[PDB]
């Protein structure tokens, strides 16, 4: 009934290795790589932001859908780094893809789950017949606090999904969705401050794992499924460790979770993390493959999805750049140039 | 001056307990201790609580009133005793002296700590050091004990491998402990290659920040037979305490804890036994080196030789058994409860309780000793238990 | 931060406990019933936010954070179900008196500086 | 098939008259009152913010819906003044009404249209059958720049709407919805800045009226209607003058537009403006009444709604406070106390 | 179970002591107590210290090790005991029980507090309340006791004038005390018209923030004879303690302190005397109302009548037919260094019963030779009572 | 804040005390001589900032404030006069060893956040 008709991704070209950050701050890089299961992260060009990344991903999704953007009836951008405090990214993206003016739009906020929240909104609008196609994007240019452990994982990227009703155009089908949400102060940022604050070890078991695992078990109960019913999986990935712990807890093997894990070479792109991992799965998946996708946001909340791939997948994969190709087209930079680009130098 | 005994012991799991509140913890320990001792709530005549953190973890002082209130035991007198990481043992000793005095017959001695609620625990654990002349200049609590390890290595030639074996043993022992924070085996290489906190110590040498609570029911030796079988009663032969300089730099010798020598010697005298008669010992090994030093100061081996006797791992039938539960590093170090837990382990070991069934030490003589240390050595409290009165 | 999360359902929704054994409602929720102790069996219980002023005071020189509120009314409210709570009252200082019926309200209680977490909870409003 | 099962509103008790602001800045108050068609505005207590206002409105909507909040499958809060930069208001609201944990949520941003964006999202999820009930909130504690003209109108308030599928439970029915969106830099705020910036007279014809009138014309064309088919109307109301100009341009009379206009005594509550105006219409409307509701947000976009009132309305209106009762329970303050409350004094 | 006595008492001045450091303070009190008791440093077998703030004022925990170290008495055991404003009395009771046990013969019980070093003392004093359910909501410590006064006024009809008379007496008595923080006369109007802190309380009803230290030397009743003459030895007939709910809202009746009734009754029972035999009493009057309530809870008058007693001045030294309360000026006038107050309370009874020259100008009449002290932690969650006599 | 002011002469100038009775120099200054206690009579004494490393450690993960310094050397210096102090050493990680001669230096030790006071005091520097 409801499915993905097209999807697209974008990652900028600059990277920075853990070695380059630790060198400056006087830490052991090998300990960090092993502790976090992270090697390097992405860095946006100083002329790039969430809007531009969202546009790249949106335009790529249109190529794969093969539709006329004028037909898109809603555009939703989920982010933590909207270029304005008050001016919608989503409007800029619609204008940049030619979707304007006959559509609704909104900018979404819910930590790193903002991106997947928009998918559920589009599913509703398409399923109810209120629109013909909807676009949900998740994109971020995350910034980690200098000297803090989040600086090793805070990266830039995004992915877009177009939702539709036409079986001939669906590359994947939603079987069901479920969400787990509570009020959890694991991670936050106040309006004045430059970088967020967090509860350290509270971000784990009572927040990420509580919500990611409750969302996963919940949708499997709703769907009457077990881990074995699924071919691939993707969880939120603030670091490699959390991802693998969650995946192994639920009974997934490496073959099932490998494609969804991008953080070790991409970093944590926040609201683009699961959207990007999902896209890498779709670049590899075959007809009939069944996917479990579960996001997480501090706040807190998780969005779970149960998706089945169709035969159309192989018609569209090459209609836009593949997430792995984007991830490997890279130029390395050191910490000085990194903080210059990211605007981390006082003036 | 009455003889004092232990009739019950209760403990929560030690670790990162997010859901369990500070209140939920001390209750769970108190009810377990009450239930094991076969006493009613009304039978408690007084309580003695240890909690170093108090108002630095949560901002709550006056914890005694809070604990008595929420345990439902109002109007029983409740008192807080503080000596940093030695608060647990100090609460026990206070409880012991109150039974010996005749003013109370059945007294609960417990300790509780809620370290996970603070963002940064270092500032609290650093409270046990001199704030003006150690912390102020950037000497973190692990860095102080590391400087002890460096000086000990300088004087006695201890090698990092010898020190690291202490942690391998502890973790192996902790896999047999249900209440231990860490239940995984390790290796020498994993210990030595772990991330460093303060040279020469690594994360696998340092004890973690821990939530937990433990409680004992102490009772008059004669009335004890009223609640417990004569079989399951353990007698407190000695409860001693001593003092040393608060700052490490003011110590006469940094390789030994004079307060432990003073306290342990006094306990051995009162019990009229020698170190050779101890079957099980629980020592304060928050940073491993401290475990080695205490094994010497309690008289189990010569100064500077602890590294050599531990390398052989002295399963071993003819040597004292140290930290059967995993010690502070592996079992967990909830500051206020540690001193209580230490003794609760000796109680289990000497009464051959099911709880320590999988980690049961051989008991030829029927004696155990515990050494609880506050900070870098400024306070030491020793408890000597026996199966015989 | 973690402590607020543990008491959110009590501060937001006034959800306490009822001991089945003696029937007494407790708010804030209690782990143990003081009257039955071990024989007590506690159940979840939703309180109505309605109560009456039992006693009160007017805080004229509070800590700096409360500078916008100063002078504010602080009170102990006796809730209809039985328990008493300590909370501020959103009324003028010349309108508070013992016995005044009040009603709980979700309000911003505290904030941990400019960078830290905002803490919400109950404040009581008179009802006419 | 889709309708409103319950609604609720909240306004704080403090007000400030134009005279108290003009007195301080040396302006003629009568010229302002006549120019903007505004007499006074609302002011939140220093212990009040968007979250508390949203909870008040949500709780009132639950009373009118007469349902168990556990059944709510989505909570969306639209605002410009979320108390945190990164921590979702919607989660706090869900916890405060007992909707957690089996729900999704998101915080919405799109200037003053954020609130109505959530209504459309709830419409989609309910119509599609993905949830049984969804909640959409629009609330704000607006802050105008001291000395600027927006300080005369920037007020606090909010309203909540619960969307459902069951005719027996509907107090109003959605006949249709339509949205007009472009990229327009009429009003914005950058992450660092305390107060927004704007294009002055660019905010009028090319932005507000362009989008409001195209959206209003759009839904009437979609629905096959004329101004004569509607009993009541409500447009975005940054001041009284824009509202009335828009209403008269389309051909609505005073009797048609009078109820939706609250700004003259409430101020502009931004994402709560139209939700509150709509709620006053519902407090007065009778069975069969047809409403045209069109919101506006800068960036820019408008959301249009065509709604018909049902027989159930009289059953619920008194189940919670009426928007006029909230608006008229008030206490006046002077400028000194106002800037103290609003945190406008550098400290 | 040995009988315990007091052989020496020492005290610093209570007030804003900028010169004197926290370490420097406890020493001065310890040396004075050692000198008064005619003992050497080596004669001390153990120490028990009270301090509520500890890590809130200075960031320093483990004060026991610090105090023993800098007093020079290492390796004697030193122990910190805490119960908010009652830490002093608890330190004494711990010391008494350690002597009675036979493990120590001579023990120092002392308390110290350095409240001036913190920018805002409120947060520390609020520690004695429930942080999650009282402080969190903005109930300051003076506001809690003000809500007690309000309820007491509601039930028994106490008038603000009657409450204010407690403050007038306290300050008059404090002019006779060299160690008092405030040595000035006041009047009813000055008390009532002082700046308000928490309705109905005024700044002249509230005790101030104080630095200070005080120490006692307690000893086995029989051993006492070798250091002191049989005159000037005071015997501890009873050292009792009780608990109540930490939060005022959890109290069954907020107009009384059950833990004081429980503790005082137990003390009277052990000493085999009635309240009518008490010649001088030291009560915890950090906010005046607390002075009236304790006068009732200790049994000197019927509930609700404390106001009538204060107006007639029966608690005054000059008044002969009634017990004499807070001859030193109490917490309000003499000063309230949280950790040392419980020790100081007892030190005054020691001087009063031994007719020491320290209290010569404030000497109460001693018909029977008994004194009692009531030390309260917070709003009443902890109460410790000590009953002294000139007779063993 | 007040506690820094009291120890400024010790932290800035290393001014301790010498007990006449036994002659032992004490730093930090002590109110009472531990060996003579009462019979000790203390006099003001100016120490030279010279000493040797007695023991040391390298702090690899300190609190956030020290982020610029990390990893830093912490040591106990035995001063020529006798006393030992705890302080940081301005040297490279691979240059610290027991017995190295050092010399005190006036340095910025800590700062109480962005709004609070700056505290200065001694840090040790190697000789040649
Ligand atoms: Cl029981
Ligand atoms: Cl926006
Ligand atoms: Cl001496
Ligand atoms: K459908
Ligand atoms: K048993
Ligand atoms: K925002
Ligand atoms: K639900
Ligand atoms: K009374
Ligand atoms: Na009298
Ligand atoms: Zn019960
Ligand atoms: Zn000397």
């Amino acid at each position: 009934d409801i499915g993905i008709v097209g999807y697209g991704s974008y990652i900028p070209k600059y990277r920075i290795k853990v070695e380059e950050i630790a060198k400056v701050w006087g830490k052991d890089p090998e300990a960090i790589k092993k502790g976090l299961v992270v090697n390097e992260k992405s860095v946006p060009s100083p002329d790039e932001d969430t809007a531009t990344i969202a546009v790249e991903a949106a335009r790529n999704a249109v190529k794969r859908a093969g539709i006329n953007a004028e037909k898109i009836g809603a555009v939703y951008v989920g982010s933590e780094s909207h270029p304005y405090a008050v001016k919608p990214t989503s409007a800029t993206v619609a204008e940049a893809i030619g979707a304007t003016p006959d559509l609704t739009a909104a900018d979404l906020e819910f930590a790193c789950k903002a991106g997947t929240a928009g998918i559920q909104m589009c599913m509703g609008l398409v399923g109810s017949g209120l629109i013909e196609y909807g676009m949900a994007i998740g994109a971020d240019t995350a910034q980690g606090a200098p000297g803090d452990a989040l600086e090793y994982t805070a990266s830039a990227g995004g992915a877009a999904y177009i939702i539709g009703n036409k079986k001939d155009e669906m590359i994947a089908v939603f079987n069901g969705t479920y969400s787990y949400t509570t009020d959890t102060p694991d991670f936050w940022r106040r309006e004045g401050q430059s970088y967020p604050k967090h509860g350290g070890r509270f971000t784990g078991e009572p927040a990420y794992f509580k919500h990611v695992l409750n969302a996963a078990k919940g949708i499997m109960e709703k769907m009457g499924t077990t881990v074995k019913d699924y071919d691939y999986c993707v969880f939120h990935q603030p670091n490699g460790k959390f991802y693998i712990k969650a995946a192994k807890s639920l009974g997934f093997t490496n073959e099932q979770y490998k494609y969804g894990l991008l953080t070790p070479y991409l970093g944590n792109t926040y609201s683009g993390a699961v959207p990007l991992g999902l896209s890498n799965i779709l670049d590899h998946a075959e007809e009939g493959a069944r996917i479990l996708a579960v996001s997480y946001g501090s706040g807190a909340g998780s969005d779970a999805f149960d998706i089945t791939v169709t035969e159309r997948i192989k018609e569209v994969v090459d209609k836009a750049p593949k997430t792995l190709d984007l991830l490997n087209r890279k130029k390395y930079i050191d910490y000085a140039v990194y903080v210059k680009y990211r605007g981390k130098i006082k003036i | 001056m009455r003889d004092v005994a232990i009739i019950g012991y209760g403990q929560t799991k030690f670790g990162e307990l997010w859901e369990d509140s500070f209140r939920d913890l001390i209750v769970e320990a108190g009810v377990k201790a009450i239930k094991d001792a076969n006493v009613d709530g009304g039978d408690i005549d007084a309580m003695y609580i240890g909690n170093m953190s108090g108002g630095l973890f949560v901002g709550q002082e006056h914890i005694a009133s809070l604990i008595a209130d929420h345990a439902g035991l109002n109007p029983v007198p409740c008192t807080r005793v503080e000596a940093a990481c030695a608060s647990g043992s100090l609460a026990l000793r206070s409880a012991v002296l109150s039974v010996a005095s005749g003013h109370h017959d059945v007294v609960l001695a417990g300790g509780v700590e809620k370290m996970t609620d603070v963002e940064d625990a270092t500032a609290a654990i650093a409270s046990a050091s001199d704030q003006e002349w150690e912390a102020f200049f950037g000497a973190t609590f692990p860095s102080l004990y590391a400087m002890m390890a460096r000086r000990y290595m300088y004087q006695y030639g201890l090698t990092i491998e010898e020190l690291s074996m202490w942690s391998v043993i502890a973790h192996e022992n902790a896999t047999k402990n249900k209440y231990a924070q860490f239940g995984f085996k390790t290796t020498l290489e994993q210990v030595m290659n772990a991330s460093p906190v303060a040279d020469p110590l690594t994360l696998m040498h340092c004890s973690p920040v821990s939530d937990g609570a433990s409680a004992l029911i102490v009772c008059d030796a004669d009335k004890a037979e009223e609640f417990a079988p004569k079989d399951e009663i353990i007698y407190i032969k000695a409860s001693t305490q001593a003092s040393d300089t608060i700052a490490l730099h003011d110590r006469e010798d940094m390789t030994t804890l004079n307060a432990a020598k003073v306290a342990s010697e006094k306990a051995y005298k009162l019990a009229k036994i020698a170190p050779e008669k101890i079957d099980v010992a629980e020592v304060h090994d928050c940073f491993a080196i401290n475990g080695l030093i205490l094994v010497e100061d309690l008289g189990f081996c010569k100064k500077g030789d602890a590294g050599k006797v531990i390398d052989e791992g002295k399963d071993y039938d003819d040597f004292v058994t140290v930290n059967p539960s995993g010690g502070l590093k592996a079992a967990g170090h909830a500051l206020g409860a540690t001193g209580i837990r230490q003794v609760g382990e000796l109680y289990w070991q000497l009464k051959q309780d099911k709880e320590c069934k999988d980690r049961q030490a051989t008991i030829k003589n029927g004696y155990g000793i515990a050494a609880n240390v506050g900070g870098t050595g400024g306070t030491v409290c020793v408890h000597l238990l026996s199966d015989k009165r | 931060v973690v402590r607020s999360w543990r008491h959110m359902k009590e501060r937001y929704n006034l959800i306490g406990t009822r001991c089945k054994t003696c029937g007494k409602v407790y708010f804030p929720s209690r782990t143990v019933c003081p009257d039955c102790r071990r024989k007590g069996e506690l159940e979840e219980f939703q309180l109505s936010g309605k109560g009456k002023i039992y006693t009160y005071s007017i805080v004229y020189a509070p800590p700096k954070e409360f500078n916008k509120l100063t002078p504010y009314v602080i009170a102990i409210v006796e809730l209809e179900e039985g328990p008493k709570v300590t909370a501020q009252v959103d009324c003028d200082i010349n309108k508070i008196s013992i016995g005044i019926p009040v009603e709980a309200a979700f309000r911003r209680i505290k904030e941990d500086g400019k960078d830290g977490i905002i803490s919400y909870g109950y404040k009581f409003v008179p009802i006419t």
